[PDB]
């Protein structure tokens, strides 16, 4: 899932500057397979 | 920005924790002739001995009689150690040996002198048999001269006994626990609202140091609460002790830091004048009254000498540079740190504006469309961005459409203080034909059309364009904007514009923040240009390229060039707008002058903390293993700027045929300097001069 | 994840996931600095061959005096920063902030600038720095950093022909 | 001497570096694109967008030069030329087993693979071939063939009456048949607002199985107190120059000289009789020049005589290269110049011989790479031009985006194993070399 | 490798589809207050909503509404100088917290021409590019 | 020719050397690529895949980079990689490469000195 943001600022003497922020992520965690396995690596790491 | 580098400067001069401990690591005032008494019969002590020898700024204390036959029974001394503390021919010297054993009886003959003074005799003879080690009260409260322990303060303590009477670098954090408790304390005088009392204070700017009494009347204020409590560490001398006076200016420098983000620029000038005045309390007065109350009366191997010599000197230079930099810190980067080159955005919009820089026209009979693309939004402007005075435009004789009765004669009577900046054509004056003053709101919106009607154009063999100024109040800072139309006779036109912000500050009735420090750096361009006839009037001529007095002197050209354009800038600016305030909503006249003159004093106390900077590292070589790579860059570069004479013999025939074959300093510096960024062989030439000379230089090492 | 239930139930407020997105930037910055820190501790091990150990001693005894010189490199490269950033501050796009001043003094080195913007910035001072900046770089402090660490390699080199000449 | 009898070396020499920059003023460079801003950069209308640096087709070609050659008919001369390349019909081979594909094969515009092919409308020179006797001629070689200085030059009138009339012929007896294999022009301005004699060769090229790539070709002669005062001089310290130097002959080693610090002055003094012996016949040009402005009704001959010019202001700037490192093997007086002279001359047996193992290893990369990327990358087109664009991976100038999409995977293999040898072994080696010289010269002058 | 790909088709829709049919500015080069205006019904409108629900390039899907944010500076935040306070009759300010606007104006009907503190709204500080924002 | 064998006596001579280096100059350069790929891999087109991270460090080598795309991806981190990526290539790992085989052919050419002063 991306999360958008959009600023628009506007200075003293105003202009525009613009800018942005586009993010994915991984929120629904334990679907697939390969996502068991990257659970079960976490705790692999956990314990070095 | 002001109260973070003040700050933070006193607090990086704590690199004397590393002179101070190098001198810590050790701990004419005695004729070397011979001593012998030969008087006292059954009545030699073998003890110790104690000069009493205090005069003309100096306190030398007693000495430690070392005994090779341990001053043996019946006998008498002489020897000659080095006393670090000279007094000349002042009367009063004395010594004083114990009563160690039996009781002694001996009268004490004599020491006699020869290189007393620098080779002078002066027959000493004691011949008085003494008490207890007592001393000779003679030439050369009952001792009322105790008081001449006026070394026993902070202020001005680089001299102390040897060998005992303890903080000697702890006495440096004295200092830096002194220095910052004056410049937090001082900045909740200022403004720090609290809740604090029944009409404390709201701002109390109040007219810093232009009338001489509140910010010094404070000055002998803040003082009072520190010395309760910075007493008290003189009371540590009988750890972790020390350590609660270095967390003391620890939270000290928070505080104020953060108390000090709000304070109205009057109020920051008035907390270094307070703070100052502050400090001159606490070493003129306070010291100076701390010397009487402590110890009133209780009578209820021969060249490590010359080597500190050195070492006063290079600390007495570092209290000149860690406060001549906190002045040119506090010029250049003090206030174009928020109002100045935070906003360039003030510089983005108009480039912006004028939709893209007029486009760059370069057109002789275009720009009447844009004209109407500049007056449009410049005229009525319900946006932002005021007005402050009409503009116009001048043009450069030959005028036309004569009627030449009363009429014909645009002015400009070009009386200003200098040339404007030059173009490709010429450099043109503020003279021009001044018609077109552009005004009425609608008028100008028709006076578009009746210089259309009436040419007034095409003559001088040159011409000309517009001049606005303007400025917005959020950021405190102005604007001044020149369009420039070149008319060369070849070209249809050449266009290029200039947009100049700067702050509009003249004297604030007599004091500001840029005329403390511009007065200050003019003791400075003093200091130095008398510490250069020191040298050169007396002790040598014939002073030739000697990059010493060659490259000091240029630092007393420049630090005297910096004071004086800032003073033409506050200078120019309070006869600028004084003839604008008289007829305000009238003219067009004034402020392209002090912006050109403004950046003229900016860019050049930046070139003077250039060369500070670069002094800095120059000061590097005080760490021996790091020493080379002075020593190794200051050998090649004779050589190693050599090897360039004859690069540019080649390179300018690099270009010779690369420029020269174009169609088969202006260009050259696009030829010599563009040139060795993407070429880069001929830049590693210059690795063999170095390392050949850096094993050289660590093989004699 | 006790954001996004609160909004799988009702379909039609804002789901607010700037509280959420804003720790995976730090996630990702903080795991990749991990990353990189991991690779580097392979040069304590490496540490095989004869021609490995030479390499090795020679970096380490030389970043006492390769510290050393770093320090004077900076001062003159933080004061060419504090000249270009008063001159060329107000009409340079490149040299806007101090922050990006200095970022831009890398180019310089790596090529990257037209400097046509920056004689047209200014007329005089203007090519007085680029040249004199591509001057004491390339020629100077360039060379410097190499005569320190080539000095020393054939220091460390000459050491162990007396280690095996000495013990042959 | 070695100031006195020497002092024609560096006295002289300031004459010849101010006077080449002297004489040639702007005309060769401003007025060279202020002719050049017409005839290049007009299309013909708001209907075709496509100028002649875009035209493929053939009327499309027909569409791209018609509109500003009729502005170009300043003040130019001459006439029009509107010619091409005739080639055979039935010149190459093809298969009888796939035979109802193909009906004629021939091969591109050369020597003997063209034809003359005469078709139909022979009431003029325009559809009828001839030699090249008629009009003047050379084999010019660009990127598609070496070519043939022959055809049949189809004038035109000066005016653009008559230029357009001849383009009504354009359609039917056309500049493209089915052998269409080039199309070029010639003109010549005589401008005004600068007096200076111009050339012009206008070429649309084509290919088979499609259309062109065109490529300009002119350049600026401008025609001439100091404006011509710079002749004399300039061959007269080049005078007792002839007569000394060639009297070194009787003395240097016996006529046996092998040296290299000086030999560079006699070379190039040969490179200075490149200048000296021209002027006898085609610098004192008068004669293609005198025919020119006396009779209008005939068509520009000075477009053939620009053609020798090329190289008579591009070999005459070879005399200043090697006159400046003469002047600096002179000119190294002090001894830290001598030490820097010694340098680079006991360098060069050394540095001669690992440049001919970094062409080796250069010139093995430039086959790789032409016959991987030669038929996908424009900067790998042909093997003269594989070399350049080595060099500009050296300076940057690459992105390479087009690389590895020719190519998914010898094409990095290509690009890091390029930039690996030539950046940490090839370069580092050349520094190597004037390294350990150089620290060889000044220590042995440590021991003098 | 799966993720490039999706957060570079999100930037192409809304950061280079130009504002309007006939204009060339994008979100990347607005340059005005009125191109702010002719972006936020020209392509948003086109960038979020596919013709029920709307699934951005027929496979995406938003989740439930968006929103507008607005910070606003007071009328009275800065001190003009007396000398020219009669053409200028009113200023502004940079964004600093202790300059902010509360008070609601004009159409006080909806929850837009209406303050409301850092907490009751369930958000947070963002790291601009001149200052800061609550 | 005789400055032919010296030559490949050099560059022969210092490929033991110079592989050794070869291995600690790649494990710093793929370990910027471990930092780059996992930083600038969502937003950046020149760091999409880790086989093409690879290749974009090679083009700052060159020069080939405006970066303006990678302050804008990150803001703190982006030049904490760029100058700390430009000061260890072209100050420390740059000349080390050379540091190599100029001290090899140094030692090449004065071992011949020690051969041409032994045949007379």
């Amino acid at each position: 899932f991306c999360v958008v943001r959009l600023l628009v600022e506007f200075p003293a003497t105003g202009g525009v500057i613009p800018s942005w922020q586009f993010q994915p992520l991984k929120l629904i965690r334990y679907v697939t397979t390969f996502d068991f396995f990257l659970a079960a690596c976490e705790i692999i790491f956990c314990f070095f | 920005y002001i109260v973070m580098l003040t700050c933070a400067v006193c607090l990086v001069t704590y690199m004397v924790m590393a002179a101070i401990l190098h001198k810590l690591d050790q701990l004419r005032f005695k004729y070397e002739i011979l001593v012998k008494t030969g008087w006292g019969r059954g009545s030699g002590t073998t003890a110790h001995v104690g000069i009493m020898l205090y005069g003309v700024d100096s306190r030398s204390g007693h000495r430690h009689l070392d005994g090779d036959r341990a001053f043996h029974r019946n006998s008498l001394d002489i020897f000659r150690i080095a006393t670090p503390h000279s007094l000349g021919s002042v009367w009063k010297i004395r010594v004083w040996h114990d009563n160690k054993g039996l009781s002694p009886a001996w009268f004490l003959q004599h020491v006699i002198v020869r290189d007393l003074q620098t080779a002078r005799s002066a027959f000493f003879l004691v011949n008085d048999w003494l008490s207890v080690e007592t001393e000779a009260n003679g030439g050369l409260v009952a001792e009322l001269q105790r008081g001449f322990f006026d070394k026993h303060i902070w202020l001005s303590i680089w001299d102390r006994p040897p060998r005992s009477r303890f903080t000697r670098i702890q006495r440096a954090t004295c200092c830096v626990l002194l220095i910052c408790l004056f410049l937090g304390a001082n900045a909740v005088w200022y403004g720090a609202v609290g809740d604090s009392a029944y009409s404390t204070g709201h701002v109390s700017r109040l007219s810093p140091l232009s009338v001489d009494t509140v910010a010094v009347g404070l000055v002998s204020s803040v003082v009072v609460y520190p010395v309760y409590l910075a007493i008290l560490f003189l009371f540590r001398m009988s750890s972790l002790a020390h350590g609660l006076s270095l967390l003391l200016v620890a939270v000290a420098v928070a505080v104020s830091g953060w108390v000090g983000a709000s304070f109205p620029p009057g109020v920051s000038v008035a907390w270094l004048l307070s703070s100052s005045a502050s400090f001159l309390a606490s070493f003129l007065g306070w010291e100076p009254l701390k010397v009487l109350l402590e110890a009133l009366y209780f009578s209820l191997a021969k060249e490590e000498a010359r080597k500190v010599k050195r070492l006063h000197g290079m600390l007495r230079s570092l209290l000149v540079y860690m406060l001549f930099l906190l002045v040119t810190l506090l010029a250049s980067y003090g206030d174009a740190s928020c109002h100045g080159h935070a906003y360039r955005l003030q510089s983005a919009i108009k480039q912006e504006l004028h939709s893209r820089a007029f486009l760059a026209i370069t057109r002789s009979e275009e720009l009447w469309p844009w004209m109407a693309h500049v007056l449009l939004p410049y005229v009525h402007g319900n946006q932002s961005s005021p007005e402050l005075g009409p503009p116009r435009l001048r043009q450069v004789v030959g005028w036309e459409s004569p009627h030449n009765g009363s009429g014909t004669w645009a002015y400009s009577a070009p009386d200003l203080l200098g040339a404007w900046s030059w173009g490709s054509c010429a450099v043109y004056d503020s003279g021009g034909y001044v018609q077109e003053l552009g005004l009425s709101l609608e008028e100008s919106r028709d006076r578009l059309r009746f210089l259309q009607l009436h040419n007034w154009l095409d003559n001088r063999s040159r011409a000309v364009f517009l001049e606005l100024t303007r400025y917005s109040p959020a950021v405190g800072l102005h604007a001044a904007v020149t369009l420039r139309l070149e008319f060369p006779a070849a070209g249809r036109a050449l266009a290029a514009l200039s947009v100049r912000p700067f702050a509009l500050r003249r004297l604030s009735a007599g004091l500001s923040l840029p005329l403390l420090t511009s007065v200050c750096l003019l003791l400075f361009a003093v200091h130095f240009a008398v510490a250069e006839a020191r040298t050169w009037h007396r002790e040598g001529r014939w002073r030739v390229l000697r990059l010493g007095a060659w490259a000091r002197w240029l630092l007393v050209a420049l630090t005297a060039a910096t004071a004086l354009v800032r003073l033409a800038q506050l200078g120019a600016a309070d006869r600028q707008w004084t003839r604008f305030v008289r007829g305000r909503p009238r003219r067009f006249t004034s402020f392209d002058q002090v912006a050109q003159l403004s950046s003229a004093a900016r860019g050049l106390a930046a070139s003077l903390l250039f060369l500070l900077l670069v002094k800095a590292a120059q000061q590097l070589r005080f760490v021996r293993q790091w020493s080379v790579f002075g020593k190794t860059l200051c050998r090649a570069l004779p050589e190693l700027l050599g090897v360039t004479l004859g690069l540019v013999v080649l390179g300018v025939a690099y270009a010779q045929l690369a420029i020269l074959l174009v169609s088969s300093h202006l260009s050259p510096l696009l030829c010599v300097g563009l040139w060795a960024l993407r070429l880069w062989g001929a830049l590693r030439l210059g690795a063999v001069i170095l390392r050949w000379r850096y094993h050289a230089l660590r093989g004699e090492l | 994840v006790e954001v996004l239930l609160q909004f799988l139930e009702d379909q039609n407020t804002f789901p607010n996931f700037e509280h959420l997105a804003y720790w995976q930037i730090q996630f990702n910055n903080i795991a990749a600095v991990t990353v990189f820190f991991v690779w580097i501790k392979l040069f304590k091990f490496i540490n095989f061959n004869r021609t490995m150990s030479q390499l090795s001693t020679t970096m380490s005894r030389c970043a006492k005096d390769l510290f050393g010189f770093a320090i004077m490199f900076f001062i003159i490269f933080l004061a060419y920063a504090q000249l270009a950033y008063l001159v060329f501050g107000t009409q340079v796009d490149d040299f806007s902030t101090f922050q990006e001043c200095i970022f831009t003094q890398f180019r310089i080195i790596l090529g990257d600038i037209n400097f046509a913007e920056i004689e047209e910035a200014n007329r005089v001072l203007g090519p007085i720095y680029f040249t004199t900046f591509v001057f004491f770089m390339f020629f100077i402090l360039l060379n410097m950093f190499l005569a320190i660490i080539n000095d020393t390699y054939s220091e460390v080199k000459s050491d162990l022909a007396q280690q095996k000449a000495e013990m042959e | 001497s070695v100031l006195r009898e020497l002092v024609t070396y560096l006295l002289f020499l300031i004459v010849l570096c101010i006077l080449t920059y002297g004489m040639m003023s702007s005309n060769v460079y401003y007025y060279t694109r202020m002719m050049s801003q017409l005839f290049l950069d007009t299309p013909v209308s708001k209907t075709e967008k496509t100028n002649f640096k875009t035209l493929s087709s053939m009327e499309d070609f027909w569409k791209f030069t018609e509109g500003s050659l009729l502005d170009g008919l300043n003040l130019l001369l001459g006439v029009p030329r509107i010619r091409q390349l005739r080639v055979r019909n039935g010149s190459c081979s093809i298969p009888q087993d796939l035979r109802d594909e193909i009906k004629e094969c021939y091969d591109v515009y050369s020597v003997s693979s063209e034809d003359r092919a005469p078709f139909g409308p022979r009431n003029g020179t325009a559809w009828i071939y001839t030699s090249e006797k008629d009009l003047n001629g050379s084999s010019h070689w660009g990127i598609i063939a070496t070519y043939s200085g022959a055809g049949y030059y189809l004038d035109l009138s000066r005016t653009r009456e008559e230029t357009a009339a001849q383009v009504a012929s354009l359609k039917k007896n056309v500049w493209l048949d089915r052998g269409t294999r080039a199309t070029f022009i010639d003109f010549s301005v005589y401008n005004a607002n600068i007096n200076l004699f111009c050339v012009v060769r206008l070429l649309v090229e084509f290919p088979a199985t499609g259309g062109v790539i065109p490529s300009w070709q002119f350049q600026p002669l401008k025609l001439i107190f100091f404006l011509a005062a710079c002749e004399i001089i300039f061959c007269f310290f080049i005078f007792y120059y002839v007569v000394e130097e060639i009297l070194e002959i009787r003395i240097h080693k016996l006529h046996y000289f092998r040296s290299f610090w000086n030999c560079l002055d006699v070379v190039i003094v040969v490179l200075s009789v490149v200048a000296i012996g021209i002027n006898i016949y085609r610098t004192s040009n008068v004669e293609v020049l005198l025919q020119f402005l006396e009779d209008q009704n005939t068509f520009p001959n000075f477009e053939h005589l620009a053609y020798w010019q090329i190289q008579f202001n591009n070999i005459a700037a070879v005399t200043v290269f090697f006159v400046w490192i003469k002047l600096f093997k002179f000119i190294n007086f002090n001894r830290t110049m001598s030490q820097l002279s010694t340098t680079m001359s006991r360098c060069a047996k050394d540095l001669f011989g690992f440049a001919i193992m970094f062409f080796i290893i250069f010139l093995a990369y430039a086959q790789l790479a032409y016959l991987v990327f030669g038929t996908q990358v424009d900067d790998f087109s042909t093997f003269q031009e594989c070399i350049f664009t080595q060099f500009r991976i050296i300076l940057g100038d690459i992105n390479f985006a087009e690389i590895e999409e020719a190519n998914r995977v010898l094409g990095p293999i290509y690009f890091t194993t390029f930039v690996f040898f030539m950046f940490f072994i090839l370069l580092n080696m050349f520094l190597a070399i004037i390294n350990d010289t150089y620290s060889e010269v000044k220590s042995d002058l440590a021991q003098q | 490798s799966n993720v490039y790909y999706y957060t570079r088709m999100m930037s192409q829709l809304f950061l280079d589809t130009p504002v309007s049919k006939t204009e060339k500015t994008n979100f990347k080069t607005l340059s005005s207050m009125e191109d702010f205006w002719k972006f936020t019904e020209g392509s948003l409108l086109d960038g979020l909503y596919w013709k029920n629900r709307s699934f951005i390039f027929y496979e995406n899907l938003l989740l439930g509404v968006p929103r507008i944010r607005q910070l606003r500076v007071r009328n009275g935040s800065c001190s003009i100088p007396q000398d020219l306070r009669d053409e200028i009759k009113e200023c502004y300010d940079v964004y600093s917290v202790s300059s902010e606007d509360r008070a609601p104006f004009g159409p006080r009907n909806g929850t837009a021409w209406i303050y409301t503190s850092e907490k009751d709204l369930n958000g947070s500080s963002h790291w601009g590019i001149i200052a800061t924002y609550s």
